[PDB]
């Protein structure tokens, strides 16, 4: 139930240090939105704010949110840098457009690139994501 | 013609994007700062 | 300076000896011995 | 002899070339099948040799591409006069120089990088600048940014200029080989022409700008009613109602009395008890005596008129009986290999360098120079490290020139192949000079750590203890503090207060000080010139046995650059000219950095600090030079760890991007380890089984992907080892001086 | 089935290209050991330290390939 | 004129420069105690120990851990024979595993011929320790019997 | 001395021979390459271990392939 | 036998023969040239080819070779016939570089087969297989 971590509102330390955050940005109450902000979250003896990460919810914001947003856009990259590589293959001239980058077809392949977990999981059961080990090169023992 | 295909070399576009992606983190960073977690 | 511990002399000599003469009598053994021929 | 002939649209002007990489090199034009084509299009880019045969092609280049370096400098300088005239203090500054921080920078407040806004004074919060841009614009007698905002509009107008002349230069009208051949031309233009008048009209501007309004500010008038320098020649009444020998005319110039322009022209020496820096009539006289012997010394080779010299019978009449030959053969080397003529001009620059960093110090030429030791000490630093990166340049093309520049038919019996027939005695002594000196100048600080830890301060290498001390340097300062009116009757004071006099203090603080020499002194300047002398010995020993040696016979034929020649002879790996460059690289980072060392201790443990009004000077660390930098303990605690307290403790404050500098710089000096201790060959291995990861999931790039080269391995971790502790030394440095200056 | 022009993969372990698909360019009826010129879209390690080519062809022998 | 001539043989590795091989460094390396045309080993090391610990009584006797101690010459004596004595040990076990003849050079057209047997270095060893012992004792006795000696005030003012 | 093996997968090219720097390969001629000759190391006792052959060899895997083992005079390229 | 030959003009240098080469091996490389032209030694510096046929003295074949293969590339004249030969201090001298007369480039019958395996590379035995013999994976 994490009894060493208190809430920040309730830690007498955070309110030590909430009134002197400093500003960030040119907005002259932005240590305040801060302070006001990061109430929420647990904080130690030291009286700055914590960060729970087992999956549990009222602390999913802290991993579970930008995880997975982090997942959709890494996601994202990795499936328009596999697109764009695997249809720049089979035309005869890929040195040349993998060091000046086609730009027509890397726009359609980043523009479309938002519905990469459905291409993925079609892929995946289609068994054109991954290459059986008889036909890829491999090291000598 | 040709410049367009200096355009299209990997350094020029690597650097477009990573000028792109820092301003677009910057430009949030500005109108929505400190963003320990979501709420 | 010498210790309040028994044979406090032995020091000044085994320390000398280890520190000294020994090194000095197995370079120059072992350089007879790696540099002879045959 | 010299004439203007050039080619008309040699090279068209086309951007099919510029979606065309690798076209410079045959090699490079194939196409990248892997990785390695990518870091050979940037390591040959500027190798004009290797793209093409033609002397005059690759003259042409060179050139063209000056005027584009020339037009990225003048970018530079336009931004630096932009900020000084939009987003700095210098008005402020002007006011109060004594107790306002020069600012020119300020940071966007986006993050929590507002801290990094310093309040410097006059409400203005920005980066506290160290450039020394301020104190030069004072010398230069700007007084409002407008006139900074008119010299970054025409630093841009220049920066075009050159850029339009570099097209020009190579794509409208290309001069021909024999426009360079003839270097008496270019060198007489170059001594009259460049240094000369340039140092005429910077003798004309402080005579007309820099000293009546330089005068003014130093008698107590604000700048915002100071008059405009233009006022100055156009009304001449205000220009003569101070130093009034403007009242006459330019004819005692043409009747040579010369002695009634003493008033504006003197010969003081000394530096400017008002604002410590020198006397700019000391400067504008210097300017005014260089230039006419600079325009004295262009005349002096022929070009096209019979008169002068050709700068080859001077060659061919210097010959001796140890030499035999002479120089015979010098004029074709230096007027047919460009690396040859690099190798000169760099190392020159370098020492050049050095010698403007040793200078400036000691005479600071500018006003409220030598208060603000964070200027002095950066433009101490910066000089040192700039002079000897260009040295080991020079070492690293005089190698490129012996390897694929030097020919051994023009060069028989001749000064350079004497060189080439005795590099073993050469090399053999100079490798006896260094490991003398490695002993002699470390082992003392290793016999004082010895003598120190054992509790034998007595038996020391000390002032205390057994003493060292440097003779000739103290003679010699001794000369120099006595040379005013004995050796120099007409100076009033000495060069400098270095070699003696009185404490120069402006303000509160110190100006300069005498500069006592004792055992620390000798020891530290041993361990300079041991340090210099190694940095020598590899550069040197790069430069004679590029082409062969005892073990590589031939060894010109495999190149400058080139990683081994295998692992057999024992293993003969970082044989090559340019792998000698590799280590004089680290080799310079060790001697410069002793240099800063030395520097930054010696002036604050005994010229910097404040001024009591008893009259003695209390120094920022309070004089442990003399019995600390004996010891390498001492180096330690009383250098490296008393006045790193102030760049570890920097966060949460205005100079904590100087603590995210110093601990950046940490991380990329280990970070080159990576590359300098490991090989080529793991790494080819671990991309093999990352490309096996990449077949798995149809992830194959088309260039294949390959570990970096051992030449290029060694570079970029030599790169990283100087990038990571110069940072690292900028750093502390600067937040130490930002701190305690 | 070993012709040129055909695609074929090979059975050497010690290739670079072991288990990779490559095309035929010419087989030699003479009795040498290895007739079949054999070759690939990726290039060798093989070259100097920095150099940006390699080779990409190779002789092998008949039972050191098989036709897909 | 070629000051800088080769040896008479261009291609071996040496160049008779006026230091190395002229007129005045062919005597007097000829004519030291090695090189010199008639004196036998154990006469050769007898001169060459006797200046070796002659000179060395120069950096033990005022440079020691005892050099501000009346015992400080006697210390620095001790320290010579030993170091005499480590290089007696030294020149013994060189001879003891076998020694060529020695390398001739521009300088030296001549080598001892007596110095490339094994006999005749253990002879030129005991004409070092000999000379060695004999040379610092020497240098010992002429810097303790007038005890002030003002020569050793000169290089121990310096090495203060 | 080190031991220079060359291996059947020879094309005959002799870019291994005109690559030593110490005479230590030539061209022997061989009925199982098309072009009639394979290299062979007579006097390997004079390799130094350069590996200039290995490098210049054009087969998938190298078909002239130096063994480092004993070290003499000559495999050290002492010229003292 | 006996080396009939003179000496190119050379001013002497320190990258020659050592104390090695009178007692242990020298090498000498014979090349006869029509006319007089400039080379460069691996020695150090240069020297003068002089109008007949040369020879030189080095420490090491690889500085012969590196001689060779200046007189071979890089000369107009192209020279070739070059002899290199191995003196010991006994006096024998064996004849080394061009053993049949011929560059070893060029195939010439006569010549045995040494060093060559009739077996793939990839097909040599396992280490594990010879332990404790004296023989090693490549016999
Ligand atoms: C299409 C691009 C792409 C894709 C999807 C992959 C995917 C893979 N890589 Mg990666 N990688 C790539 C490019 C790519 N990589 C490049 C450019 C580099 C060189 C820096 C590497 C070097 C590399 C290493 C060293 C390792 C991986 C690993 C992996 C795996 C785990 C993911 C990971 O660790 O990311 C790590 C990603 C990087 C370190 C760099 C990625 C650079 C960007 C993000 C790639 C996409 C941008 C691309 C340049 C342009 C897109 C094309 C566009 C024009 C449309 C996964 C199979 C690991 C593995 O084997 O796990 C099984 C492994 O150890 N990769
Ligand atoms: C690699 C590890 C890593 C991690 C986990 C983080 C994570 C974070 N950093 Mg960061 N940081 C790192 C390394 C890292 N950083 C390094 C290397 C530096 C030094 C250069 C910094 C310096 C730094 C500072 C100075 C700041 C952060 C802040 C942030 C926070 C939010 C940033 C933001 O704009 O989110 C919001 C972004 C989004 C919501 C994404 C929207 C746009 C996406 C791309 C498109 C989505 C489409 C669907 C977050 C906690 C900021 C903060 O709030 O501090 C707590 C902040 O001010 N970081
Ligand atoms: C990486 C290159 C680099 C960088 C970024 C800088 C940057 C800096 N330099 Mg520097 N400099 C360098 C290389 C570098 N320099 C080299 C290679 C030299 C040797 C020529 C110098 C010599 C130099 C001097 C002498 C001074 C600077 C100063 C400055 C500072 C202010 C710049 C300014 O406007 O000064 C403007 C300064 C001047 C116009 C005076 C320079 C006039 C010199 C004496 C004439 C040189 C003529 C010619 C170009 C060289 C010919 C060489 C000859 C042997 C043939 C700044 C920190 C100044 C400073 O520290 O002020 C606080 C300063 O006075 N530099
Ligand atoms: C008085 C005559 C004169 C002057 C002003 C100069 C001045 C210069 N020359 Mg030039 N040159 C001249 C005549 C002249 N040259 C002659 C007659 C020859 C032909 C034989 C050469 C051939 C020559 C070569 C081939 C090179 C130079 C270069 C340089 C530049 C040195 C870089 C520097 O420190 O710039 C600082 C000084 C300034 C920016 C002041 C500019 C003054 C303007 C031009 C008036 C500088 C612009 C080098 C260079 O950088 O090329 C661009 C170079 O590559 N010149
Ligand atoms: C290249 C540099 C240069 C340039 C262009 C100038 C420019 C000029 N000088 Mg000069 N001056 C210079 C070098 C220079 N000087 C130096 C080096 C000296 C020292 C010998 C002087 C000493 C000087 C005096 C003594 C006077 C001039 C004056 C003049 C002006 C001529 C008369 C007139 O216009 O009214 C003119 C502004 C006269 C003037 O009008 O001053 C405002 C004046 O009386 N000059
Ligand atoms: C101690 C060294 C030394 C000696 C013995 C010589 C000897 C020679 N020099 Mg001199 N000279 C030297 C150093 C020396 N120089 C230095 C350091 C410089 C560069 C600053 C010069 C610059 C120089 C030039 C420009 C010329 C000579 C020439 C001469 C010759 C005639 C003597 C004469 O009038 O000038 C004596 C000068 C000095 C002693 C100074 C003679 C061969 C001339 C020549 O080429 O003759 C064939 C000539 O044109 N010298
Ligand atoms: C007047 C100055 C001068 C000039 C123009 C030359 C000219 C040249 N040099 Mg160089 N050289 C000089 C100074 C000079 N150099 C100095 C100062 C060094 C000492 C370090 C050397 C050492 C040297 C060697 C060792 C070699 C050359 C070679 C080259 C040639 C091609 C360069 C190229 O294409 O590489 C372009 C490569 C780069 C631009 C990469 C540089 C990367 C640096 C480390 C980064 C810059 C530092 C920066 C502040 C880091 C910021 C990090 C941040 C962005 C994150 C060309 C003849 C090469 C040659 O001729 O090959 C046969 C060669 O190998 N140079
Ligand atoms: C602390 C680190 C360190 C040390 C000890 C050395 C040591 C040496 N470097 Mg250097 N070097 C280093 C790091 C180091 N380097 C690294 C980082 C690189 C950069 C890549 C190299 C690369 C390098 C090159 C490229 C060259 C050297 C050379 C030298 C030698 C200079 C001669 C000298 O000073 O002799 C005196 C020795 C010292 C000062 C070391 C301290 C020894 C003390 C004073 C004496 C103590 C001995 C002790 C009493 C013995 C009794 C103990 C008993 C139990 C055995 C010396 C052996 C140069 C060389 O060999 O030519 C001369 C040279 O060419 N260095
Ligand atoms: C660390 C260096 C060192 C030190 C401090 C001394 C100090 C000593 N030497 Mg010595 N010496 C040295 C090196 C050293 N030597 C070397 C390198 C040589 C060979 C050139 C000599 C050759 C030498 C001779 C020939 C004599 C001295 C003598 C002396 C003594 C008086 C010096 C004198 O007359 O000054 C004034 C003093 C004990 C004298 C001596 O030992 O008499 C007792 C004497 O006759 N020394
Ligand atoms: C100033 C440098 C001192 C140079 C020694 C002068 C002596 C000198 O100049 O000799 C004079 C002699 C000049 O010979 P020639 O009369 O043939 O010279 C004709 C010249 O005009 C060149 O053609 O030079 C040589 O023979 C080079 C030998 C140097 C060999 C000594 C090594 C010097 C390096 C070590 C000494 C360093 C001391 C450095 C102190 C800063």
């Amino acid at each position: 139930d994490l009894s060493h971590l208190t809430p920040c509102s309730e830690s007498p330390a955070y309110q030590a240090k909430a009134k002197s955050f400093r500003n960030t940005t040119s907005d002259p109450e932005s240590g305040q939105k801060r302070a006001e902000s990061y109430a929420e979250a647990l904080c130690g003896p030291e009286g700055y704010p914590h960060l729970v990460v087992d999956g549990r919810l009222d602390h999913a914001g802290d991993f579970i949110i930008p995880g997975l947003l982090f997942l959709y856009v890494a996601g994202w990259i990795g499936w328009v840098g596999r697109s764009y590589l695997i249809a720049i293959r089979e035309e005869k001239d890929t040195e040349m457009k993998e060091i000046i980058i086609d730009v027509p077809l890397a726009i359609n392949k980043m523009l479309f690139g938002f519905m990469w977990p459905l291409q993925a999981f079609g892929e995946f059961t289609s068994g054109k994501l991954t290459v059986k080990d008889s036909e890829i090169p491999v090291s000598p023992r | 013609k040709g410049l367009t295909t200096f355009l299209s070399t990997a350094p020029v576009l690597i650097t477009a994007l990573l000028v792109f992606t820092a301003g677009l983190l910057i430009e949030f960073n500005r109108f929505y700062p400190d963003l320990l977690f979501h709420p | 300076i010498l210790g309040d511990f028994a044979a406090s002399f032995l020091p000044a000599i085994l320390v000398p000896a280890v520190g000294l003469v020994m090194p000095a009598v197995v370079m120059g053994l072992l350089f007879l011995q790696i540099e002879s021929e045959a | 002899k010299a004439k203007v002939i050039v080619d008309k649209d040699p090279v068209p002007t086309s951007f099919e070339k510029w979606g065309k990489p690798g076209h410079f090199d045959r090699t490079l034009a194939r196409g990248p099948k892997t990785t390695t084509w990518i870091w050979n299009l940037h390591a040959d880019a500027h190798d004009f040799d290797s793209q093409t045969s033609d002397l005059e092609d690759i003259s042409r280049k060179i050139f063209s591409a000056h005027f584009g370096h020339l037009a990225v400098v003048f970018v530079w300088l336009s931004g630096m006069y932009f900020h000084g005239a939009k987003f700095s203090n210098y008005s402020a500054w002007l006011a109060d120089p004594l107790n306002i921080k020069p600012s020119a920078q300020v940071v966007w407040p986006v993050v929590g990088q507002d801290i990094l806004n310093a309040d410097v004074g006059g409400g203005f919060h920005g980066i506290q600048i160290t450039s020394g841009f301020f104190q030069l614009w004072r010398a230069s007698g700007i007084t409002n940014e407008y006139q900074l905002y008119c010299t970054a509009i025409g630093g841009l107008v220049m920066a075009g200029l050159m850029l339009f002349a570099g097209w020009f230069h190579y794509h409208k009208a290309a001069p021909k080989l024999e426009w360079f051949q003839n270097v008496e031309s270019m060198m007489n233009h170059h001594l009259a022409g460049l240094l000369g008048l340039g140092s005429l009209g910077w003798a004309g501007h402080q005579i007309h700008v820099s000293l009546p309004i330089n005068k003014l500010l130093d008698a107590g008038v604000a700048p915002n009613e100071i008059p405009l320098p233009h006022e100055f020649i156009l009304d001449p009444a205000k220009m003569a109602e101070l130093y009034p020998s403007f009242a006459q005319g330019l004819t005692p110039f043409f009747t040579l009395n010369w002695g009634v322009y003493s008033d504006f022209l003197t010969f003081k020496g000394g530096l400017n008890p008002v604002t410590g820096g020198l006397w700019l009539s000391d400067t504008a006289h210097h300017h005014l005596a260089i230039a006419v012997l600079f325009i004295i010394a262009g005349h002096m080779y022929r070009t096209n008129w019979g008169i002068g010299h050709n700068m080859k019978e001077i060659l061919e009449g210097h010959k001796g009986p140890f030499t035999g030959e002479g120089h015979k053969g010098l004029y074709e080397i230096l007027t047919t290999s460009w690396h040859a003529q690099l190798a000169i001009n760099l190392a020159l620059l370098g020492s050049l360098t050095i010698i403007v960093a040793q200078h400036m110090y000691a005479m600071p030429p500018y006003p409220y120079l030598a208060t603000d030791y964070g200027t002095q000490l950066s433009i101490f630093t910066h000089h040192m490290w700039i002079g000897g990166f260009l040295i080991v340049g020079a070492g690293a093309h005089a190698s490129i020139f012996m390897v694929r520049d030097y020919d051994p038919a023009k060069n028989v019996n001749n000064l350079l192949d004497r060189v080439l027939r005795h590099r073993d005695a050469i090399i053999s002594h100079l490798n006896w000079v260094c490991i003398w000196l490695g002993f002699h100048s470390f082992g003392l600080y290793i016999h004082n750590d010895t003598m120190r830890a054992l509790g034998r301060p007595q038996d020391m290498f000390s002032d205390s203890a057994i003493q060292l001390q440097p003779v000739f340097a103290q003679w010699i300062q001794g000369l120099h503090a006595a040379a005013a009116g004995a050796t120099a009757p007409f100076a009033s004071a000495g060069v400098s207060p270095v070699f003696g006099g009185e404490v120069v203090a402006v303000g509160g603080k110190v100006a300069m000080m005498p500069i006592t020499l004792g055992t620390a002194d000798f020891m530290v300047h041993h361990i300079h010139a041991f340090t210099i002398h190694v940095t020598v010995l590899i550069l040197l020993k790069g430069v004679l046995y590029s082409r062969s040696s005892r073990l590589i016979p031939d060894k010109a034929e495999l190149g400058f650059r080139f990683p081994c020649d295998g692992p057999g002879r024992g293993g003969t790996c970082q044989v090559s000219g340019w792998d000698h460059v590799f280590l004089g690289l680290f080799w310079m980072y060790n001697s410069l950095s002793i240099v800063i060392f030395h520097f930054s201790w010696k002036m604050q443990s005994d010229v910097w600090g404040t001024v009591l009004p008893d009259g003695s000077v209390s120094h920022i660390t309070g004089g442990n030079f003399a019995q600390s930098a004996i010891t390498i303990n001492g180096w330690l605690r009383d250098f490296l760890w008393a006045q790193a307290a102030n760049v570890i403790n920097s966060y949460g404050s205005a100079l904590s991007a100087y603590g995210i500098m110093f601990l950046a710089g940490h991380f990329v000096f280990a970070f080159s380890l990576m590359f300098l201790f490991s090989g080529r060959g793991y790494w080819q291995e671990l991309i093999e089984s990352i490309v096996w990861a990449h077949n798995k999931l149809k992830l194959a790039p088309a260039i294949q992907p390959r570990a970096l080269s051992i030449v290029q391995g060694r570079a970029v971790g030599v790169a990283h080892y100087l990038l990571g502790g110069i940072v690292t030394t900028w750093a502390f440095f600067l937040c130490r001086i930002l701190s305690v200056g | 089935a070993i012709q040129r022009g055909s695609k074929v993969r090979i059975l050497r372990k010690e290739s670079y290209w072991y288990k990779d698909v490559g095309t035929v360019a010419s087989v030699d009826k003479s009795g040498i050991l290895y007739p079949v010129i054999v070759r690939f879209d990726k290039v060798n390690y093989n070259g100097f330290s920095g150099s940006a080519t390699g080779v990409n062809t190779n002789n092998f022998a008949e039972h050191e390939l098989e036709e897909v | 004129i070629d000051v800088v001539n080769h040896g008479g043989d261009p291609q071996v590795g040496n160049l008779s420069t006026p230091i190395n091989g002229s007129a005045f460094t062919k005597a007097f390396i000829n004519a030291l105690p090695a090189y010199r045309k008639g004196l036998s080993p154990n006469r050769r090391g007898l001169e060459v120990g006797m200046a070796h610990g002659y000179l060395l009584y120069g950096p033990f006797a005022v440079l020691g851990p005892l050099r501000l101690t009346e015992y400080g010459p006697t210390a620095g004596l001790l320290a010579t024979i030993g170091l005499v004595s480590i290089l007696t040990i030294c020149l013994s076990i060189y001879g003891a595993v076998g020694v060529s003849k020695p390398t001739e050079t521009l300088t030296t057209p001549e080598v001892p011929m007596d110095l490339a047997t094994k006999e005749g270095w253990s002879e030129f060893a005991g004409g070092f320790l000999l000379g060695g012992c004999g040379g610092a004792f020497f240098a010992f006795f002429l810097c303790q019997t007038p005890h002030l000696q003002p020569l050793i005030e000169v290089a121990s003012n310096i090495w203060s | 001395s080190h031991s220079v093996k060359i291996y059947d997968t020879c094309i005959g090219c002799t870019q291994c021979v005109r690559a030593c720097p110490l005479d230590v390969l030539e061209m022997v001629p061989w009925d199982g390459c098309k072009a009639g000759q394979i290299a062979s190391s007579p006097r390997t006792e004079d390799c130094v271990g350069c590996k200039r052959c290995e490098t210049a060899c054009p087969t998938d895997f190298l078909s002239i392939r130096v063994y480092l083992g004993a070290e003499t005079t000559r495999s050290m390229g002492l010229a003292y | 036998i006996q080396l009939t030959g003179t000496m190119p003009k050379f001013g002497g240098s320190t990258g020659g023969l050592l104390s090695a080469a009178d007692r242990e091996e020298k090498y000498a490389i014979t090349w006869t040239s029509k006319t007089e032209q400039v080379f460069e030694m691996p020695t150090g510096g240069a020297a003068i080819m002089n109008e007949g046929e040369n020879l030189l003295y080095f420490a090491r074949k690889e500085q012969c070779l590196a001689l060779g293969t200046q007189l071979r590339t890089k000369f107009k004249p192209k020279i070739e016939d070059y002899k290199i030969y191995r003196i010991y201090p006994t006096g024998e001298t064996q004849y080394l570089h061009p053993a049949d007369g011929v560059f070893p480039e060029k195939v010439n019958e006569g010549r045995e087969f040494h060093g060559k395996k009739d077996r793939n590379i990839g097909k040599n035995p396992e280490p594990v297989t010879l332990k404790f013999s004296g023989k090693t994976p490549y016999d």
